[PDB]
């Protein structure tokens, strides 16, 4: 099944063949993302876990849309 | 036996294909609207539009595109009927004598096969080297343009890809090259190719682009400074140039299907878009000078421009 | 000076004047046939006016008419101005939604236009529109009652507002053209068929709409009803309905009886005094019957895929009877009876042909077979056919059929005389050696009947649009058209240039 | 070691694998919204309903737009109705084998077990004129299109085919003794090709000579039922499932063997070769498709080549019908005949089905073969 399809490196998963060339595209895609969506996730984690005395410090490095 | 009489009371009014250029004069832009069989030669004034000569023909005009070959100060017009008889038109004026010269013609068709599904599609090479025609669903009929052709010769290079949705041409890259939107059995992609007219054979393509959006309807090729191929879909818009890629998904284009386009600026900086419901959009390209000679793309803007008729 | 040219206007002495309507130096012919001389698509072809007889004109100065002129005649004095001059003046009454059909009321002074509006489904509300067309902006609104498709649990839920269609009946005013009434139908109920006539011994003049119930992700429908309306004192009334197992495609009036076409079953009706309908007869030998045209007591049925089907109606028996049937499978587009012997049919392949009813009734096999007589490639899709001409009645050719298209190209179909057919067809072959059409396209090749399987050359009809360009031909090239040809004036004469130009003008006065 | 530039990289990718038809050059993401790749949403397609294909075609071209052509044929070749029953009331039992239609479709040319073809009016229901043609039986029976010739083949009779004349004079114009099965040529009808066993012979009708005998034992699939056929451009021959150049008398390419019986037919678009259930190419010889309902059936087309028929040759004979599409091979309908089907022929003008069916059960001692007509597209 590996030979007549897109050659996975002997990983045993999703042995159907229509589900094997789905795994050709989803794996080799080029995912990129903006950094701004992640920096708000950092600040939303610090305030919730007790140590929120650097949320005001993060005004300097980048923007602060929410308080 | 029954003998009856048929004339035209009202000349046809609905339009089909609109090509601008320099058909009448060298430094005068004009408009060439075909409607059913008529070919209405307008000209553009600063106040608006003005006709010159209305010419009808024996066949439904469905594909038309001007082109200036190397060797002509003015241009030529190519028109294919619905009955597969082609013609190359040339305007001749001598004072008030206003004439249309057909330079070369010839009915090119085949004995066998399904005609098509999405009508007839025809696009001219920008270097004026070949003439595209999708005619019999598996053949890709190419017209070798020359002054050797007092009548039209024809090639039929086989498409191994059968069900083609769109086809276009890409701009100046030393070789006349093609773009598809082909429906595979398993997925759908955008393949390219390269035709050797001296060898009648597809060459090895520069792009592969093995999977694209599921509803890719049209291909908008951008010109020689930053050449590539925009792939409009139902829901999103990409860009491709073989190495890089850009993609957006603007919330404007969410309730209508893109149907029409045009190259507004001669360096391809802006593009207008219509829909199935009357809207007009604008594609703004953020031209980025990376180096002292490098031209590349930075951003894709879609601006709502208002409501008109169904374009 | 150049050559003279005799053009007939009437029996009294004429007057030719020029003036200023508003600008552009408008020119008028004050004659027994009052014509505008100035322009017709920037060309010297006369265009009439809407006045009977004009003797003089007078450039007056009216306070409510800018730069208008009065017309001293054998009748009253008309201070009026003249608009953009052309052959066919076109006045637009916009409604901003898809029209479907048109009927006419004589007794009521109103039209009827079936409509089509795009709407999306709201999550909370029922539906919602997209832009303010003239459907919601009506003088009176109503909705259908007696929801009689309630027993069928077919209307299941949809997720989003994915562009359902809503139809209603628009009764348009006679002269103000204001939308008088709107009657919104049930959900996903199309409006497919509309006429306006009288049924039985009831002197009321009705609107009759035969509808169908539609769903996507579905085959051909088996539901629907037929609704008959009236316009009592400007108010629309639903009198009676008849729930019919099938989609209704075409309806024509038949001698006081209602003819319909319900899924390959020609189903003629009958009006009773109990305000109902009774199926008088039926028919079942059809693929899918979409077209119905009547003239007297013949009924011409246009099939889906096969052909022209002529069906008789014997009033003594009370039931239909198959006289004949064509067998060659052409996909019909629209059909029309000419003269109850010749039957005009269109096609999806953008073509025309007439089947003639067979004369030599030597046996029973050869009298049930129609014969395709004449072929033509009308290079245009055909939607409509109707009677009636566009010229004034001066009380030549016989009859007139106009046809509706998809590119806005209205033409005329009429009948000739067989002596003139030999006169006209030979002139087509003379002009097909002189006229160099653009493309170097043979007109015998272009008008040839070309389907995917028949490349049979055309015969029968006359392409008069090739004829009427003879006026544009110069006389050093008109002289070569006139070879040793014939002329009928039982008689026999060699053709001449000044008479062949008359025969074209005998056809140009129609159009 | 991993960072957030590997976890958030992999957090979206397994979220990306729930995209029905995913993408490759994806748009930029949004972590506070779900991710769903653009689904196929059709707007340029004609709808599944037919009356909504009728409103749309009024303001659009021919069919209703893109994908409006087959949606007519999925409503109009899925129903049939019997027209009339044709017996052989001479020995009070019917013994026909083969059937076809005439060049103008007025008479249907049956063929008995005795050796005579019997004409019948399609309108009347009365014998016109029988013809003592062969001795053994009748297997194959076709006219031409111009209305001049007739090919009738026998089972074991010492001349096997009989090139008749149907103009005015009934005589075997030429005679073949060798070949089991012949056929006309499609485009130019100057060729009648003949094949016994596995060897194909190209003949003429003017002279009757072996024009080009082609056979290569080096490249023969060697089936059970070979039938030499021309492409509709009249340039290729299928001898034993091999393409054959008629120009320079050489073989082209052999196909693989799968069910031991059927050699291969052409499809009327001139693009394919239909081996029994393998659907090939003509310029690169690849496989397009493989249908499990094409197990050992003989194909019957429309004259334009837009619908395909199927009859089983299993032992039973043709338990039901089989109606295929000639573009993408999606099957339309299999309506059922309770008896066993033997021969199946349709019109050039596409209105009837000559059905030779088997009355009674599986009995070699009693075969009652009536003839029945079906109307194309009527409930």
């Amino acid at each position: 099944i590996e030979r007549v399809s897109g050659k996975p490196l002997l990983i045993g998963t999703d042995v159907s063949l229509a589900r094997l060339q789905k795994a050709d595209v989803v794996a080799q895609s080029r995912i990129s993302f903006p950094e701004k969506e992640l920096l708000l996730l950092i600040r939303n984690h610090l305030i919730s876990k007790g140590l929120g005395e650097t949320a005001t410090v993060l005004t300097k490095e980048a923007d602060l849309p929410m308080t | 036996m029954s003998y009856n009489y048929v004339v035209t009371a009202q000349k046809p009014t609905a339009v089909n294909g609109c090509v601008t250029g320099h058909f009448t004069s060298a430094e005068d832009l004009n408009l060439l609207i075909a409607k059913n069989t008529r070919l209405e030669i307008y000209v553009v004034t600063a106040e608006g539009l003005r006709p010159v000569k209305e010419v009808g023909m024996y066949g439904k005009i469905a594909v038309m595109e001007l082109f200036r070959p190397k060797g002509e100060s003015k241009d030529l017009l190519f028109i294919l009927t619905a009955k597969y008889n082609a013609c190359i038109l040339e305007y001749k004026q001598s004072g008030e004598s206003i004439d249309i010269i057909t330079r070369a013609h010839g009915n090119v068709q085949d004995r066998i096969g399904r005609p098509s599904e999405t009508g007839i599609i025809g696009i001219i090479d920008p270097e004026c080297r070949m003439i595209g025609l999708r005619l019999y669903d598996g053949l890709f009929k190419v017209i070798p343009l020359d002054r050797d052709n007092k009548e039209l010769k024809a090639f039929n290079i086989r498409l191994e890809e059968l069900h083609v949705i769109d086809v276009k041409f890409l701009y100046g890259c030393q070789a006349p090259t093609i773009c598809f939107v082909y429906q595979d059995p398993q997925g759908r992609h955008v393949k390219t190719y390269e035709v050797s007219l001296r060898e009648k054979e597809f060459n090895k393509g520069p792009w592969k682009q093995e999977n694209v959006e599921a509803e890719a309807s049209m291909v908008i090729a951008v010109p020689e400074p930053f050449g590539g191929a925009i792939i409009i879909g139902q829901e999103s818009i990409t860009y491709h140039n073989g190495d890089k890629y850009l993609a957006i998904a603007p919330p404007i284009i969410k309730q209508s299907t893109i149907v029409c386009h045009n190259r507004v600026d001669p360096n391809g900086s802006r593009y207008l878009l219509g829909d199935m419901e009357g809207r007009l959009f604008m594609l703004l390209l953020e031209k980025e000078e990376q180096m002292d000679g490098t031209v590349t793309l930075k951003d894709l803007r879609v601006e709502l421009l208002g409501e008109t008729s169904i374009a | 000076l150049s050559d003279r040219k005799k053009v007939t206007l009437g029996t009294q002495p004429t007057v030719l004047r020029t003036f200023r309507s508003l600008s552009t130096t408008n020119v008028f012919a004050c004659s027994d046939r009052p014509t505008v001389i100035y322009s017709s698509n920037h060309k010297l072809v006369f265009s009439n006016v809407n006045l009977k007889e004009v003797n003089y004109m007078c450039p007056l100065n009216s306070d409510g008419y800018p730069d208008s002129l009065a017309l001293a005649n054998n009748s009253t004095l008309t201070i009026g101005t003249i608009d953009e001059i052309q052959k066919l003046h076109i006045r637009t009454v916009p409604l901003y939604e898809s029209p479907r059909k048109i009927c006419y009321q004589e007794v009521s002074q109103c039209f009827g236009v079936l409509s089509s509006r795009i709407e999306v489904q709201d999550t909370s509300g029922g539906t919602t529109a997209l832009r303010p067309s003239a459907s919601t902006q009506a003088l009176s609104s109503s909705v259908s009652s007696s929801k009689l498709f309630s027993s069928s649990t077919a209307p299941h839920e949809t997720s989003f507002g994915e562009e359902v269609e809503v139809h209603n009946l628009l009764i348009i005013d006679q002269h103000t053209f204001e939308v008088l009434h709107a009657h919104q139908f049930l959900q996903n109920e199309y409006a497919l068929s509309l006429v306006s006539c009288k049924l039985g011994k009831d002197p009321n003049t009705y609107f009759i709409v035969g509808t169908a119930m539609v769903y996507p992700e579905e085959a051909e429908p088996k539901q629907g009803r037929i609704v008959v309306f009236q316009y009592s004192d400007g108010k629309l009334q639903t009198v009676a309905e008849k729930e019919v197992k099938g989609a209704v495609y075409s309806m024509v009036e038949f001698n006081g009886k209602l003819l319909a076409s319900i899924n390959s079953t020609v189903r003629l009706y009958e009006w009773t005094t109990e305000k109902e309908l009774r199926t008088e007869c039926n028919h079942y030998n059809n693929i899918m019957a979409l077209y119905l045209k009547t003239k007297g007591d013949f009924i011409l049925v246009g099939d889906l895929m096969r052909s022209v089907l002529l069906l008789a109606y014997k009033p003594m028996e009370g039931n239909f009877e198959e006289i004949a049937r064509d067998f060659n499978p052409n996909w019909m587009s629209a059909v029309e009876i000419l003269d109850d012997d010749n039957f005009l049919g269109a096609e999806n392949a953008f073509n025309l042909f007439v089947c003639q009813k067979d004369s030599a009734a030597t046996t029973d096999e050869e009298r049930q077979h129609l014969q395709e007589v004449g072929l033509f490639h009308l290079g245009e899709f055909v939607n409509v056919f109707c009677h009636g001409s566009l010229v004034m009645q001066n009380l030549p050719t016989q009859g007139s059929v106009l046809f509706g298209t998809v590119n806005g190209m209205i033409g005329l179909v009429t009948s000739l005389s067989e002596s003139w057919y030999n006169l006209l067809l030979d002139m087509q072959n003379r002009l097909n050696k002189v006229i160099k059409s653009v493309g170097k396209i043979e007109h015998s090749f272009w008008r040839s009947f070309h389907t995917e399987r028949k490349t049979e050359p055309a015969t029968g009809f006359i392409d008069g649009d090739l004829i009427e360009s003879f006026l544009d031909i110069s006389r050093p090239k008109m002289q070569e058209v006139v070879a040793n040809l014939q002329y009928d004036d039982g008689m026999k004469r060699e053709a001449t240039a000044d008479d062949l130009i008359k025969v074209v003008e005998e056809l140009t006065r129609i159009h | 070691p991993p960072t957030l530039d590997s976890i958030i990289t992999e957090y979206l990718r397994e979220q990306h694998a729930r995209c029905k038809n995913p993408v490759a050059t994806c748009p930029p993401f949004s972590l506070f919204t779900p991710h769903q790749c653009p689904e196929p949403k059709q707007r340029r397609q004609a709808p599944i309903n037919f009356t909504s294909r009728l409103n749309r075609r009024a303001s659009f071209p021919k069919y209703g737009g893109v994908d409006g052509g087959c949606f007519d044929r999925h409503l109009i070749f899925s129903r049939f109705r019997p027209i009339s029953v044709f017996r052989e009331a001479n020995e009070d039992e019917s013994g026909f084998t083969c059937c076809a239609f005439s060049a103008r479709e007025r008479f249907l040319m049956l063929g008995t077990c005795t050796g005579q073809l019997k004409l019948y009016n399609v309108f009347s229901g009365q014998e016109e004129a029988s013809y003592n043609c062969h001795n053994s039986a009748i297997t194959h029976l076709e006219p031409s299109r111009d209305g001049s010739l007739l090919l009738t083949s026998a089972t074991w009779s010492q001349p096997l085919s009989a090139l008749w004349g149907m103009k005015s004079v009934f005589d075997m114009k030429h005679s073949f003794t060798e070949d089991h099965y012949v056929e006309f040529s499609k485009h130019s009808q100057d060729r009648v090709i003949g094949t016994k066993g596995d060897i194909a012979h190209i003949y003429d009708i003017q002279t009757g000579n072996k024009l080009l005998t082609l056979f290569n034992p080096d490249l023969a699939n060697n089936y059970k039922r070979n039938c030499a056929t021309f492409n509709p451009t009249d340039d290729l021959v299928l001898n034993d499932g091999v393409l054959w150049d008629v120009r320079s008398a050489q073989a082209i390419h052999k196909f693989d063997k799968f069910n031991m019986n059927i050699s291969g037919v052409f499809h009327p678009n001139g693009l394919e070769v239909i081996i029994n259930t393998e659907i090939w190419d003509l310029r690169t010889f690849h496989l397009l498709h493989t249908v499990p309902a094409l197990d050992q059936c003989r194909v019957v087309f429309n004259h334009t080549g837009t619908v395909m028929y199927g009859a089983m040759l299993q032992s039973p004979f043709g338990s039901s019908f089989r109606t295929f599409n000639a573009t993408d091979y999606k099957p339309i309908a299999t309506i059922d005949v309770k008896r066993n089907i033997f021969d199946l022929c349709t019109d050039t003008k596409d209105c009837y089905l000559a059905v030779i069916e088997n009355q009674g059960s599986m009995d070699a001692l009693n075969m009652d073969t009536v003839c029945r007509l079906y109307e194309v597209g009527r409930q």
